[PDB]
RNA sequence: GUAUGUCUAAAGUUAUGCUCUUAUUUACUAACAA
RNA sequence: ACGAAUCUCUUUGCCUUUUGGCUUAGAUCAAGUGUAGUAUCUGUUCUUU
């Protein structure tokens, strides 16, 4: 024990040392200062170990003391997007038979973007050849392939764990979630279809914007046009007085919890997609020689996981809004 | 024939990976992969993780542990990689289970020969490299030796060349001796000691010469 | 009396070694504290979609 | 002169102010040393104790040695006396293998101990101006005898 | 066992070895000549060779007794089975 | 192959052997003199009214959330 | 470090020619040496020193071995 | 192709189950050709 | 039978060829041919044991 004692008081100095040091560096690189371009790999690399050891120190807390969330929250949460759903008359999203004239189509685009990977790229890894191999079969095989991918959705609940590097804008390093090709493609096709199956039902109303099919400056300029437009905005005659409240949702995937998550799907869509999306986002994560099981947080880095944000999104802003005021908003559910 | 990783385990091949992870230790799975002709870095290393690893479990669950199991289902919804470490079992299996509970010899023979070859061969090209040297060195000693004695034999008696010496302080041992540290002086009479001792030596001296 | 030390990272001589040597912790068994909420949560949300089932079907027959 | 009477690592050692000596540290064992002929003067009551990373001494006799254990040392200097010892306190975060007092010294009062513990505290110490032979004696000192140094 | 103990009972035993079966100074050149029987400090000379012969072809012995590569690997498994 | 530290240059060596009497650059007189001592609308909503650890200190896990997204 | 001198000189004929070219048309044939010359030597006392550490250590190294 | 590292570069120190024949693989190597 | 010596084995003790640093696991895992060599293959025949 003596010795055990010893080695984990010399390592906490060195580890002590080891972090100061990255906190030091990284604040030097946003300085822009002189630094070894070897240097900052290692600090980028430290930093990502830091990082990893901070998150899934997270989930073990989340473990060891249950979740953040409070029931009788959750159970609010629950009640208030049953409320907007029944308010909108939003009829699920099915899982995908083969009745679709669409399904080709839809295949077509998750293999395009794919694609659009690796067409600049001309040099590719294992991995990379081995999702364009998949990719060319794919082309092949259309039929099948969906076949292949209706087949893994109804029953593959367990993944192939996703590898993470930090790509490094030097004020933020920027964490890139790598999943292996063959869930990959699954991934893409159900992404396409639940964009293209939640926006022909009117899921997402207007107000969210990154989605809209316009561009971030145009929706800027719309907003502009917005604010202006509205009916006598500008007096200040009759104690008339704006107040516009910009704010970042900080760790708004980062803090999804699957089992809320799972059954805030199965509102929306047929209970199975909803098992397969909460089952991803339950993967390992390796990273450099160290993993852990992602038991509470979503992975932006999954290719439909942008929906599944974007969904949580809502239930944000519609407890932000209430009923009233985000049904004002969305309009009438026919019009 | 170059082609994109995958297929399927056989016996041979996970053997091979396990006798790997016994060697190289479970984070440096390039290398074990490498060992592999199929299979792929992450392949294996998943393997290893999923089913090779002795550290897990495929025995049956108690009725006890069933009720965990079901119960954590019904309370964690297919977060099974979760499941599975409450279980404290490896996840593809423990779904299975819970699924249950609810209703060519050549190629494979040449990478055994190499990949014994390579995990009894445990040293860097530098090791080897020497080694190879010292062998090269001895024999070369031996010829000159061979040619010496030779000229002997023949009447020509020829010195050994001194070694090359690298620098202008470089020993040489046979000279004199090396360094030395005399021992600590006399308390006890060494006279007669010293005599005996020299004559031994110069005995051993003669002995040698007439060997 | 200190164990050999053997890592699972760097074999400098590359002396195979057995497996338990090689890989251990045997620690995930905890699963106790760690479930006291999952329980209320899970449970909390089941519950909280049968009011809204019967409540969707009761009002849908009006 | 060579004094050697130290089984391990003579890793703290201590000039007395007005006495002229030294006391040094081993493993355990902190004798203390008469430095004008290059002789020993006093074993001390170290028997137990930790690794002694430091030792300043005081002023007025009061030996100090700090323990790897974390255990705060006392010592009378004359003597040999342990007449305190004290387990620190590590910071609420830390693992209790880093309650190590890796550094000490004294003022030119002797009434303030200052000890650069590995908890990355330093901490301070007051002799007690409350105590008495009777309210806080020492640890009742008693010569071991037990094949020992004394 | 210390090394204390092991060397007092290695000094019992080749007592046990040894119940099997003049002193001239010099004080100006400080040479102690004790000068004693020859054939005694041969009998120690082929005993304390013989000890340590015997020592000698015991580990050879146990060398020769037999999850691994190579000579060392087979000794450095058998340094962890041990424990 | 390549090796740990363990019985460092003593600089007993370094003591016998002899002068280089190079002048190297910080060995040049800096500083010669020393000194000396003197001596309605709000009701309609869902919800109407020290640590010794670096990787867990508040300034650690407030600046990894800064510097990852 | 000796941009500074060349710096310098080149300073120095641009202020001098542009006043021995007042009248007088461009060309190459003003003299005028001083002040650079000036420069020059100063740029020789300043390495003076230098270059007697510097040389002095490398012949000691041509003749006692280096430390 | 290199770092780099060895090598040579001449004068005589006075003592009495196998052998075989082949064809094929695979690997590695190759400033050799494509 | 006790004492001793010699030999062999077994139990323990001794580890007796018994892991000798650090970094971003220090980093990244491929698209080749024919010609030659080298080794390794496998067959292939026969000889005699
Ligand atoms: O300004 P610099 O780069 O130092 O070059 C100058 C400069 O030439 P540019 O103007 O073409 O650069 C001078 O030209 P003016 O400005 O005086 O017209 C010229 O001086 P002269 O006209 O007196 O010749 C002089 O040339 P020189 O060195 O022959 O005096 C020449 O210097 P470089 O020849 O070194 O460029």
């Amino acid at each position: 024990a003596p010795i055990k004692k010893i080695i984990e008081r010399y390592i906490k100095s060195k580890a002590d040392a080891w972090v100061s040091a990255a906190h030091y560096n990284r604040e030097r690189i946003k300085r822009g200062a002189h630094v070894e371009k070897t240097m900052v790999k290692k600090n980028l690399g430290r930093l990502t170990r830091l990082w990893i050891k901070n998150e899934q120190e997270r989930q073990r807390q989340i473990q060891k003391n249950g979740p953040e969330i409070t029931p009788e929250e959750a159970t609010t949460i629950f009640s208030v997007m049953v409320e907007w759903l029944e308010s909108r008359s939003f009829s699920p999203i099915p899982f995908p038979p083969l009745t679709y004239k669409n399904d080709t189509k839809i295949l077509v685009l998750a293999l395009e973007d794919l694609k659009d990977v690796y067409a600049s790229k001309v040099r590719l890894n294992a991995s990379e050849r081995e999702e364009l191999a998949l990719i060319e079969e794919a082309y092949d095989n259309p039929h099948d392939t969906l076949n292949r991918i209706k087949k893994y959705l109804l029953t593959q609940r367990v993944f192939k764990p996703v590898d993470i590097t930090m790509m490094e804008n030097y004020q933020n390093i920027s964490p890139v979630y790598s999943v292996d090709p063959l869930e990959k493609i699954t991934d893409a096709y159900l992404d396409q279809y639940l964009w293209y199956e939640a926006d022909q039902r009117k899921l997402f109303p207007n107000w969210i914007k990154p989605s809209d099919s316009e561009i971030p400056p145009l929706l800027v300029y719309k907003w502009t046009q917005g604010i202006n437009n509205l009916s006598e905005i500008w007096d200040v005659s009759r104690g008339q007085s704006a107040v516009l409240l910009e704010t970042t949702l900080g760790e708004m995937a980062e803090k999804i919890d699957f089992t809320l998550l799972n059954r805030l799907l199965r509102l929306i869509v047929d209970p199975n997609i909803a098992d397969y999306i909460t089952a991803k986002n339950n993967v390992v994560i390796n990273f450099k020689d160290m993993s852990h099981v992602n038991k509470y947080g979503l992975i932006r880095g999954l290719k439909f996981a942008s929906f599944i944000f974007q969904y949580y999104g809502l239930v944000i802003d519609l407890l932000l809004l209430g009923q009233e005021r985000a049904t004002d908003l969305a309009g009438p559910a026919n019009n | 024939p170059i082609y994109v990783k995958g297929g399927v385990w056989t016996n041979v091949e996970d053997q091979i990976l396990k006798a790997a992870v016994q060697k190289y230790g479970t984070h440096q799975w390039s290398k074990v992969a490498s060992l592999l002709q199929k299979k792929t870095a992450r392949q294996s290393e998943l393997r290893w993780n999923e089913y090779l690893n002795p550290k897990l479990n495929f025995t049956e669950f108690s009725k006890e542990e069933d009720a965990q199991l079901l119960d954590l289902a019904r309370e964690l919804p297919n977060q099974w990689r979760t499941i599975a470490d409450m279980m404290a079992r490896p996840a593809q299996v423990c779904v299975e289970r819970y699924n249950r509970l609810l209703e060519l010899e050549d190629e494979e023979k040449e990478m055994l020969a190499e990949a014994r070859a390579r995990l009894l061969n445990t040293q860097g090209k530098k090791a080897t490299r020497k080694i190879r040297e010292r062998m090269l060195e001895e024999s070369k000693r031996i010829a000159e030796l061979q040619k010496r004695r030779e000229l002997k034999q023949a009447g020509i008696n020829v010195a050994i060349k001194k070694p090359k010496k690298k620098y202008g302080t470089d020993i040489d041992y046979n000279e004199d001796i090396v360094y030395e540290q005399a021992p600590m002086p006399g308390i006890y009479d060494t006279s007669t000691e010293d005599r005996q001792i020299k004559k031994k030596f110069e005995q051993f001296e003669r002995k040698v010469n007439r060997k | 009396k200190i164990p050999a030390a053997v890592s699972n990272w760097k074999n400098p001589n590359g002396y195979t070694v057995a497996l338990e040597r090689r890989v251990g912790k045997a620690l995930d068994n905890e699963n106790n504290t760690i479930n006291d909420g999952f329980m209320k949560l899970s449970e909390a949300l089941e519950n909280a979609d049968k009011k809204a089932r019967q409540e969707i079907r009761s009002k849908m027959e009006l | 002169k060579v004094l050697t009477h130290h089984k391990r690592s003579v890793r703290a050692t201590a000039l007395h102010p007005k006495e002229f000596s030294v006391a040094s540290a081993c493993t355990d064992d902190i004798r203390s040393w008469g430095l004008a002929e290059g002789s020993l003067l006093t074993n001390f009551e170290s028997e137990k104790t930790g690794i002694i990373n430091t030792l300043s001494i005081n002023q007025d006799d009061v030996l100090f040695a700090g323990g790897d254990n974390g255990v705060l040392s006392f010592y009378d200097y004359k003597s040999g006396h342990k007449y305190q010892s004290l387990a620190t306190r590590e910071m609420v975060g830390s693992l209790e293998g880093e309650r190590s007092v890796l550094c000490s010294t004294f003022d030119k009062t002797g009434l303030r101990l200052i000890t650069g513990e590995a908890d990355k505290s330093i901490k301070i110490w007051k002799q007690d101006e409350t105590a008495t032979k009777e309210s806080e004696p020492g640890l009742a000192w008693n010569p071991n005898l037990s094949a020992k140094r004394f | 066992i210390s090394y204390d103990q092991l060397a007092k009972l290695s000094y019992e035993k080749t007592l046990r070895n040894l119940a099997t079966q003049k002193v001239q100074k010099d004080t100006k050149t400080g040479k102690i000549t004790i000068a004693d029987d020859d054939k005694l400090v041969n009998k120690l000379a082929v005993s304390l060779q013989s000890e340590s012969k015997k020592r000698y072809e015991a580990r050879k012995r146990q060398m020769q007794n037999a999850s691994f590569i190579n000579d060392k690997n087979k000794q450095f498994n058998e340094k962890l089975s041990r424990e | 192959s390549h090796r740990p530290q363990l019985e460092a240059r003593s600089g007993a060596k370094a003591a016998a052997y002899t002068p280089t009497g190079i002048e190297h650059a910080r060995l040049l007189p800096g500083h010669t003199t020393l000194k000396y001592r003197k001596f309605s609308w709000r009701k309609g909503t869902a919800f109407g009214r020290y640590i010794n650890d670096m990787t867990k200190s508040e300034y650690h896990q407030e600046f990894l959330h800064k510097h990852v997204r | 470090k000796v941009m500074h001198q060349i710096r310098a000189c080149k300073d120095l004929k641009h202020i001098i020619y542009y006043k021995f070219n007042k009248n007088l048309g461009k060309g190459p044939g003003c003299g005028f040496w001083q002040p650079a010359w000036r420069v020059w030597l100063n740029f020789l006392r300043g390495t003076i020193p230098l270059l007697e550490r510097y040389i002095g250590n490398l012949i000691t190294r041509q003749f006692e071995g280096r430390s």
